[PDB]
RNA sequence: GCAGUCAAGCGUUCAUAGCGACAUUGCUUUUUGAUUCUUCGAUGUCGGCUCUUCCUAUCAUACCGAAGCAGAAUUCGGUAAGCGUUGGAUUGUUCACCCACUAAUAGGGAGUGAGCUGGGUUUAGACCGUCGUGAGACAGGUUAGUUUUACCCUACUGAU
RNA sequence: AAGCUCGUAUCAGUUUUAUGAGGUAAAGCGAAAACUUUAAAUAUGUAAGAAGUCCUUGUUUGAACGUGGACAUUUGAAUGAAGAGCUUUUAGUGGGCCAUUUUUGGUAAGCAGAACUGGCGAUGCGGGAUGAACCGAACGUAGAGUUAAGGUGCCGGAAUACACGCUCAUCAGACACCACAAAAGGUGUUAGUUCAUCUAGACAGCCGGACGGUGGCCAUGGAAGUCGGAAUCCGCUAAGGAGUGUGUAACAACUCACCGGCCGAAUGAACUA
């Protein structure tokens, strides 16, 4: 910085002085065995019987839950891996924003995943995008864009994801 | 994950009217007791929310004044912000603030005791742990 | 690189001879005798003209090059003790309480006694080494004075009489108090 | 760090004018 | 040394090396001068302030001094017989020991042995050089002059230089309050006697110009009559 | 082994309408005539395309040195293909043959970089005759006027179990 | 962690084919110490009396170093395992907590499932819940329930 | 095995010759890398004579199938050797581990399923202190000689051999290696590479200079190069920043960066091993 000081966009006046093909950013994320993932959960006086799993992998799960009868139930996913709001990002911009999950549409390794809502890494989920305020010609203004989530939430509690812009 | 024109695309959306027709239905409901909510339907709330305070929060000083300039050995930080206006009223703004001061103790010994064991050095006892039940994870 | 021979030259005035068997040596002169070994050492000694004295290394690596300039310096030193002498003068600073530094021989075995370090009960004793001759000065306040023909005995011995003064666990900035080296000559002088 | 450096521009320039021509002509 | 070596000391100040480039530059304007001005001197300064030659140097602004390396100099004028630009100009340069110091002018000899004579200026005693004074210190607090005045006019001496005062002057000091003080008077100097490096720098501190400069010039040469002169001036 | 320098002189095959192709000579350091053939090929193969069956050896030879009685200063070129990328290397040997000096060294070689024959690549070995041009500082060294230095304290090869006398080392 | 930003360098040679350390910006919820009473499914056994030893990744004692270290008290760091490290309450459970003494109540390993036990292995009895047309089994929960060596070799402790 | 129906000049985990293919590009030049011809083994397949060739001209000029004749061993590349298939039949066995080489899909990191060839299982022996897969190795009983891999201070048979270098570790190394902790930290040592500086005197030391517009503008209780914010210019110069740091309430004084005198010959910086 010696050496460089010895030798010697464009924005409004308001805004200066101031500071901040259709491929998917990840196609074939790698494959989940399905006894990885669901840990067997055995019931009895005598540990005998099995027929429970434990989705250990995390989950959106609804707005609208409520669990089922304990002798109903089969397939538990607990209520300490249930993400309710993800951490998106924008390839344009470079802003990310804490958006709430509204849907989990695309899961890959299967369609039982999507339909029990498992969030996993390369999943695509329908975002809440209101703080962003993407407004489509026509007028209309948005709140529902996908999304693809970008890393393991197992291996860290939160969920990150790049929208699909 | 295939390629497809689906994604990209935004999915939901909402109308401009029904933005305008669902902001004014905040300040029609009225909850009813006997009546119970079943669904709530999927909107995007933060746009109908946000409602008319009459205060605002307070300014940034980080911005204008870092921490190095207002105290230290770097320290730009000659007089005070804002000041008082005159010694008329700086001494009106000491004086009901000794009273104010001075009514605090006299009300926090009447709330008390804790104090006066300590000076007669000893301590209440232990609370009882049956008391917590319960309570407990 | 492996250099294949090297030299120092010392230099000898008039008023000292020095003499050397092996790598034992011995400076003789006005003031005194001083003797060293250097066995150790491992260098070669050469006399050329009585004056001039040559020390060597023969096919030294770089470690045993560096003690060969040492030797030089420390036989230089010899000579300059047994003829200009060695002269420290430590000077004693106290806040509050005075220091009292007494010479007590005990058993003839010579021995500085400080007392009441400030404020302490304890009495420091610190031996004088044999060569070194301790006073205190004529009209100056607070200043004792060592001197001897050794370089290495008179500033070993200055150097043990502040650290027996050392302070602990008070700060330094706040209490100034012990003794020190103001400066350091030659008994003669007056070069 | 050479000392017969300054020949061997002279025998590469020397080498060279060959190549130049016997291959033309 | 591959290792275990002297690391310099780095700092990142504005002034860089000149290195050759200015050195020639002085070659280039000596050798232009000597055609255009007629007269050559060479003056003897080993010691100077800069505003003594600033002074020297505007009381004639066309009459040029040309500062620089002794070793530039010999080389710009000839140190051999053969290589030289004017005839009999070695002779000059053989002759010279101390800080040149180098002028050219167009001017009158009997105005320059007569300038340098006459002039005279105040300054300090420097190493090695005997000066006509003495002072005994006062002998209980010392002030910033030390006994050149009235004390009443001067002020205490900044305890910040007490430290230098112990070490490096090493006359023999201790501090009462924040003022400087000794118990017994402390003499620095005596007439007729050569000044040891300390004893200058003492002179120095206290600040007694009781020295004077004078420059002084043995050599001189003249273009048209092409031949050295030689003249005792202090 | 201990080496042998040689002349190799190879000139491709002859063809229809190819008649007397061009020769090339080098000069090989090497044990014996069999390994010089083969380090032929090697450096032939670099320069440009050419194979052992494409072409052919003429006359093997050789050389030895002219006056291996005078110690001479010899300055060697070399280059070899590692670690990483490859780098020169100029040493200079104070030797009486050139075949010494390369062995001497190889050894060097050896050595300082954990490197073979077949990686290291010698340029060109170079007499100096004029002292004066030895830029390296240990050869310059023994090049001093009436050079005298003594026995480096002379160790003694022990014949003998048991000795009677301990044993002066001398000096 | 994700998404970038600068760029000491790698990429056979190489600035601008792709990689890329040290730095560095983004939120995971309010800038005025307000509370923030958030305790959100460990499907696997450990826990404690007695007694020994080892590690150091040092809580205390020893000696040092650095701090606005005036004392006094303390924080941070260095060598250091010589020597210590406790008393109780709480099972509508204690993977913890609190209050009390204390110079200090440091963290671990080999533990002590044949030295002795409490929960849990764990069977036959019984009741309540859920499920099953039923025999029965389990989302549970509660109560009652015999394994008892040495006299052999070695080790250890004493003894001829 | 019992066999006998061949012991024929036929067979082969092989090479060469001819021809085919991936055509990777390294030759190579076009008509202005785009050609579109052609070359080296890298690897896999076919073919290389006894019913074999040629003349004559039937069947439905040519082509495929034929009628009748004449032509024998350098008989149609190399090297090897005789042990190939039958008809009946009848014992045991039917999933598995390690490494190597191709190749397809893969991340915290391992790795996964295909293809081939080795090794072990049924297998002792020499070495690797010891050891399923590592280095060597054609098991009747003895004798002599010479070696493999591995070794030669002592345990321990065999140089406390010879030669050139490098290394000092306050618990080196003697190696699993073509990895992991790995990328870097060191005023530890040696050898290199590329730029600089230098008898117009370098590098290191002391000694002297380091100045004038000026206490530059705002800022302020006070800031004079050095608590700060914007500029960072001109002059005289051998050289001297509207200032590298210590320092004063402010100045002062010292310091460096830069010149210069003394001394005298090599020295500095950044990389590689």
């Amino acid at each position: 910085a010696h050496e460089q000081s010895k030798v010697k966009d464009a924005l409004p006046t308001y805004l200066l002085d101031r500071e901040q093909k259709f491929s998917v950013p990840l196609p074939k994320v790698r494959g989940i065995s399905e006894e990885e993932m669901f840990k067997v959960i055995k019931t009895g006086k005598s540990r005998s019987k099995s027929w429970k799993r434990m989705i250990t992998k995390h989950t959106f799960v609804g707005e609208g839950f409520t669990r089922r009868p304990v002798k109903m139930e089969r397939i538990i996913r607990p209520s300490a891996l249930r993400q309710k709001k993800a951490n998106v990002t924008h390839p344009e911009l470079g802003v990310t924003v804490f958006l709430p999950i509204l849907a989990v549409k695309k899961n890959p390794q299967s369609p039982m995943y999507t339909q029990l809502g498992v969030l996993t890494k390369g999943t695509i989920i329908e975002v809440n995008v209101s703080e962003l305020g993407m407004v489509t010609a026509g007028g209309k203004v948005v709140w529902g864009k996908y999304a693809q989530v970008t890393n393991e939430p197992d291996r860290d509690g939160c969920v990150n994801a790049v929208l699909l812009v | 994950v295939q390629p497809d024109r689906r994604w990209f695309g935004n999915t939901r959306v909402i109308s401009q009217d029904a933005l305008q027709h669902f902001r004014s239905a905040l300040g029609e409901t009225q909850k009813d007791t006997y009546q119970v909510l079943l669904r709530r339907n999927k909107l995007p709330m933060s746009l109908l929310e946000e409602k008319d305070a009459d205060e605002s929060p307070k300014a940034r000083i980080l911005d204008t004044e870092s921490y190095a300039d207002a105290f230290g050995p770097k320290a730009q930080r000659k007089r005070p912000r804002l000041a008082a206006s005159n010694l008329e009223d700086l001494v009106k703004a000491t004086n009901e603030d000794i009273t104010k001061y001075e009514e605090k103790q006299v009300l926090d010994a009447t709330l008390g005791g804790n104090q006066e064991d300590k000076e007669n050095g000893w301590t209440s006892a232990a609370k009882e742990a049956i008391f917590s039940k319960g309570q407990s994870k | 690189m492996k250099y294949i021979q090297t030299e120092q030259q010392i230099e000898v005035p008039e008023g000292v001879t020095v003499s050397i068997k092996s790598r034992i040596v011995k400076v003789v002169g006005p003031r005194g005798t001083l003797t060293k070994n250097l066995k150790h050492i491992d260098v070669t000694f050469t006399k050329v003209n009585n004056q001039l004295i040559k020390v060597a290394v023969h096919n030294g690596g770089r470690k045993h090059v560096a003690a060969l300039r040492t030797v030089k310096s420390l036989v230089d030193n010899m000579i300059t003790g047994v003829t200009k002498g060695y002269k420290y003068k430590m000077r004693y600073v106290y806040a509050h309480f005075p220091i009292n530094v007494n010479i007590v021989e005990k058993d003839g075995a010579k021995f500085i006694e400080v007392r009441n370090f400030l404020g302490d009960k304890k009495i420091r004793n610190v031996p004088v080494r044999d060569g070194v001759t301790i006073e205190f000065s004529t009209n100056v306040k607070d200043e004792i004075v060592l001197s001897g023909n050794s370089v290495e005995d008179v500033s070993q011995n200055a150097a043990d009489l502040q650290q027996i003064c050392r302070v602990r666990n008070k700060d330094i900035r706040k209490f100034l108090d012990g003794i020190y080296v103001s400066h350091k000559g030659f008994i003669t002088e007056d070069l | 760090n050479f000392p017969y450096k300054a020949k061997i521009l002279e025998e590469i320039e020397a080498k060279k004018m060959k190549d130049l021509e016997e291959r033309e002509l | 040394m591959p290792r275990s070596k002297r690391s310099k000391l780095v700092t990142l100040a504005q002034t860089d090396k000149k290195g050759r480039e200015n050195k020639e530059r002085i070659f280039d304007e000596v050798r232009e001068a000597l055609d255009t001005y007629r007269y050559v001197w060479v003056l003897h300064l080993d010691d100077v302030r800069t505003p003594v030659l600033q002074e020297i140097r505007t009381s004639w602004a066309g009459s040029k001094l040309i500062m620089g390396k002794r070793k530039v100099l010999q080389k710009a004028l000839g140190e051999k017989r053969e290589e030289e630009y004017k005839e009999n100009l070695y002779q000059l340069s053989k002759l010279c020991s101390g800080v040149t110091g180098l002028l050219f002018t167009d001017e009158d000899v009997n105005t320059v042995k007569e300038y340098f004579k006459s002039y005279v200026r105040s300054d300090y005693s420097r190493p090695n050089t005997k000066a006509p004074l003495t002072f005994t210190i006062p002998e209980g607090i010392v002030y910033s002059r030390g006994g050149q005045i009235p004390a009443e006019e001067d002020v205490p001496m900044i305890h910040s230089l007490e430290p230098t005062m112990r070490n490096k002057f090493e006359i023999p000091t201790k501090i009462k309050a924040g003022k400087i003080t000794i118990d017994s008077p402390y003499l620095v100097c005596t007439e007729g006697e050569k000044l040891d490096v300390r004893q200058a720098l003492i002179l120095k501190q206290f600040g007694i110009a009781a020295s004077e400069f004078k420059v002084k010039v043995s050599a001189y040469y003249d273009n048209d009559s092409s031949t050295v002169e030689s003249t005792n001036i202090n | 082994a201990h080496f042998k320098e040689y002349q190799v002189i190879g000139r491709r095959l002859p063809t229809e309408s190819v008649p007397e192709p061009k020769l090339f000579r080098m000069r090989i350091f090497a044990s014996n005539e069999v390994i010089a053939k083969s380090r032929y090929w090697y450096f032939l193969q670099k320069l440009h395309k050419v194979k052992k069956a494409s072409g052919e050896i003429v006359s093997i030879n050789q050389i030895n040195e002219a006056h291996p009685t005078k110690v001479k200063n010899f300055g060697v070129w070399v280059r070899y293909d590692s670690r990483s990328g490859t780098h020169n290397m100029y040493k200079e040997i104070r030797d009486v043959s050139r075949v010494a000096a390369v062995e001497t060294l190889y050894q060097d070689m050896a050595a300082r970089h954990r490197a073979r024959f077949r990686s290291i690549h010698i340029l060109k070995v170079a007499e100096i005759e004029k002292t004066a041009d030895v830029k390296r500082q240990y050869v310059k060294q023994f090049l001093t006027k009436d050079l005298k230095f003594p026995l480096p304290h002379r160790v003694q090869k022990s014949t003998k179990t048991f000795s009677y006398k301990r044993p002066s080392t001398f000096y």
